[PDB]
């Protein structure tokens, strides 16, 4: 095989186009990514396009949660109830707006001092599910000391989420950074894994982009791909980033990259 | 117009020391963030150093830090940067720029310094000298050929500046003397070779070597 | 540090064409990248908001893309004065990093080289050294060959040469190669010739001057 029709055929395999969205923006909760809330796929194909437009972050490993999340499928996300008692929660930013206000990342809770305190917070989660969680946590660069102390009322913040399994200990960085949509500051996040009957912990003391909760780990039957190519209403069983393409024929010099049963390469 | 001249590039010893000037003009120096970038002969751009716009706050690239400092004087809307400790990695071409905060958000280094170079070398400057290459089909070709020089660079014109369709001045050669040397070219109408006077205008900054070489049959 | 990596190091379009540069970055970002043309012997500039596009009009040709770990630049439509070595930075985070650049190389219907010889001059002699250099002139594609001959002998080792950047115009090229000799040596021969190798050129052509 050697020519493709050029569109991503709709069936049979479930395809989400994440259009102004990648992947990581609709698991963080990006504004303009709502809609994505939930979501299932077989593929979800990212744009080139795609582009954030909230508030500026990195991801230490990006490569391999951009992993996880595309084979689980889904975005299906469950709120818990943390006890953060003693911070103000629900942190905004005129970075993120939504709804002609200032908001934040949907599924992240950035947690700033109350009256002036804002003591070492400890949390447990205990997994009592059958299934993997998956939470997705921050950690807030402040641009200066004056802004350290202004937000947490505390110099030098730490935070450690721990597993039996597993420790994550990270510290905060001060300092000036371009400035993306007013802000000079950055947050870098995190995601840690939950196995059935095992505890999530969580030691903040400052600077903590608190969880809301978790995604479900499906069965990596599902994939992501980079593509530009439309969607189209046709059925095609083979999926490549060039288009769907016919399995008819036994090899294929089209795309290394495929998704479904295709021909070799 | 807006402006970024730049000045204090040269030659030095290696162990020497340098100071860069970044002269502004046309913006207001008090609000944008200044930057050194510099590349090395068959090296990309290389980030160097920063000051913010109030000053007081840097931070440096881990090749320079220790040894170069920035340095702000809104009141002559002026960057500098201290080269210290100088060694011959240092030798690249040093450019200047600020950073454009369109709205709120950063977009790049939109204005950026004319380019100055700072050699760090043991060898001292040596003038070039400048031959004629003389015309012997129906178009004829003639140069001059910039040879025996040190160090970068040199610049030619043809008749300072009026003869400029059908100039190639060619990049330099390091001979194995350590010396470097190259030909600047222009072809003209073979009959208007008794008519026209052909001069290539020859300068060598740091040797504070000018010449006005005649091209003549 | 943030760290860079661009792909392609060489890229040859012909006019006309949709050429894209990719960046890809060691960790995720979600501010995208920066990129800069850099012409030989001017200073880079900014592409993707050139001159004061954001004051007055929008309309640009250069497009730049890509949120997360791969970037990408794209030129709408390939023109003959693109030819440059383009960079992408990255803005995140200081210290601030560039990639390996990614130069651009116009192309061009084959054209034929002008081959001219230059005799040393007079006063060169006079000082004990002989050049005599070569022209080739507005010729593509890059590849080419010199050869020199004293007295149709071959000549290797002593000649050196240099190729001029890409036209901004006619996106051609241009070389000159000179052959370096003592005073002595010069005169104990009579015959230089320049023979010139090249696609453009059905058979080899030499030029060559006496005395
Ligand atoms: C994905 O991103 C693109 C690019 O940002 C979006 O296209 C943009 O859509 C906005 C609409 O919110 C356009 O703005 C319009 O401008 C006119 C002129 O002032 C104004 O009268 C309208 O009220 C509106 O504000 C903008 O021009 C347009 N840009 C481009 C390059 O197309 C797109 O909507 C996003 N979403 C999707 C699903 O593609
Ligand atoms: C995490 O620590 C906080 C305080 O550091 C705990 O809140 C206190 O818990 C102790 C132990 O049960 C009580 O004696 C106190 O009355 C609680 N309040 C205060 C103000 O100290 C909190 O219970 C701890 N987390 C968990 C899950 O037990
Ligand atoms: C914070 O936000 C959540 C969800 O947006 C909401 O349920 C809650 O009432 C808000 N306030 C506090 C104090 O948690």
């Amino acid at each position: 095989q050697n020519s493709s029709i050029g569109e991503i055929c709709d069936s049979p395999h479930q395809i989400l186009d994440g259009e102004n969205c990648t992947l990581i923006d609709a698991l963080l909760g990006d504004p303009q990514c709502d809609g994505f809330q939930n979501k299932k796929w077989d593929l979800f194909v990212e744009r080139s396009k795609a582009y954030s437009n909230c508030y500026p972050y990195d991801v230490p490993d990006y490569a391999s949660l951009r992993s996880l999340v595309a084979s689980s499928g889904t975005l299906e996300f469950n709120n818990e109830s943390f006890n953060w008692n003693g911070v103000t929660q629900n942190g905004t930013s005129s970075a993120c707006i939504r709804r002609s206000n200032n908001s934040f990342f949907s599924r992240l809770n950035w947690l700033t001092h109350l009256n002036f305190k804002y003591p070492a917070l400890n949390v447990t989660m205990p997994n009592n599910e059958q299934f993997d969680k998956l939470y997705i946590w921050g950690v807030h660069h402040p641009v200066t000391d004056k802004d350290q102390i202004f937000l947490y009322a505390q110099p030098s913040g730490r935070i450690t989420v721990s597993t039996k399994r597993s420790q994550q200990a990270v510290i905060p960085n001060i300092g000036f950074r371009p400035r993306i949509r007013n802000i000079p500051s950055r947050i870098s996040i995190y995601w840690t894994i939950v196995k059935p009957g095992d505890i999530l912990l969580i030691n903040s003391t400052g600077n903590l982009i608190a969880p809301r909760g978790y995604f479900k780990i499906r069965s990596g039957k599902s994939s992501i791909m980079r593509s530009d190519a439309p969607i189209g209403k046709c059925k095609s069983e083979c999926i490549t980033p060039n288009g769907s393409i016919p399995n008819d024929k036994p090899f294929q010099n089209v795309n290394r990259i495929t998704y479904g049963a295709c021909p070799r390469y | 117009e807006v402006q970024l001249v730049e000045s204090g590039g040269g030659l030095v010893q290696p162990g020497g020391s340098l100071r860069l000037s970044c002269e502004a003009s046309g913006f207001t120096f008090s609000n944008y963030e200044m930057n050194w970038v510099r590349q090395a002969p068959g090296k990309g751009l290389e980030w160097l150093s920063y000051i913010r716009s109030s000053g007081t706050v840097t931070s440096y690239a881990d090749s320079v830090k220790g040894r170069f400092t920035i340095s702000r004087d809104n009141a002559k809307n002026s960057l500098y940067l201290q080269m210290n400790s100088l060694r011959a990695e240092d030798t690249a071409v040093y450019y200047c720029a600020r950073d454009l905060v369109y709205t709120g958000s950063y977009y790049g280094m939109d204005v950026w310094g004319q380019g100055t170079r700072v050699t760090v070398s043991g060898a001292s400057t040596k003038g070039p000298s400048v031959f004629p290459l003389a015309p012997s089909g129906g178009t004829a070709a003639l140069g001059c050929l910039v040879k025996d020089y040190f160090p970068e660079p040199v610049t030619v014109s043809w008749n300072s500046g009026a003869l400029t369709s059908g100039v190639h001045t060619f990049p330099a050669v390091l001979q194995s003397s350590g010396l470097y040397s190259l030909s600047s070219v222009v072809t003209v109408p073979s009959s208007s070779l008794g008519t026209q006077t052909y001069i290539c205008n020859v300068n060598h900054k740091p040797s504070n070597t000018k010449v006005d070489k005649r091209v003549e049959p | 540090a943030i760290q860079l990596t661009q792909s392609p190091s060489s890229l040859s379009a012909s006019v006309g064409d949709r050429v894209t540069i990719t960046c890809r970055t060691s960790q995720g970002i979600s501010t995208p990248l920066a990129w800069y043309q850099h012409k030989p012997g001017k200073s880079p500039k900014l592409l993707i908001h050139d001159a004061f596009s954001l004051e007055s009009g929008v309309p640009s040709r250069f497009s730049g893309s890509g949120s997360g770990t791969d970037f990408s630049l794209t030129i709408s439509s390939v023109q003959p004065e693109d030819f440059a070595t383009y960079y992408c930075q990255q803005f995140y985070d200081y210290p601030i990093t560039f990639g390996q650049g990614t130069r651009l190389e116009i192309r061009r219907t084959v054209a034929a080289p002008s081959v001219f010889i230059f005799p040393p001059s007079d006063e060169q002699l006079k000082s004990g050294t002989a050049s005599v250099v070569c022209l080739l002139n507005n010729f593509y594609p890059r590849e080419a060959k010199v050869q020199w001959k004293v007295d149709n002998a071959l000549q290797s080792g002593n000649s050196q040469e240099s190729v001029t950047e890409q036209d901004s115009k006619d996106s051609t090229y241009s070389l000159s190669s000179t052959l370096t000799l003592s005073k002595a040596d010069y005169e104990k021969h009579k015959v230089y010739a320049c023979e010139v190798t090249h696609q453009g050129l059905s058979s080899p052509v030499t030029k060559s001057f006496n005395r």
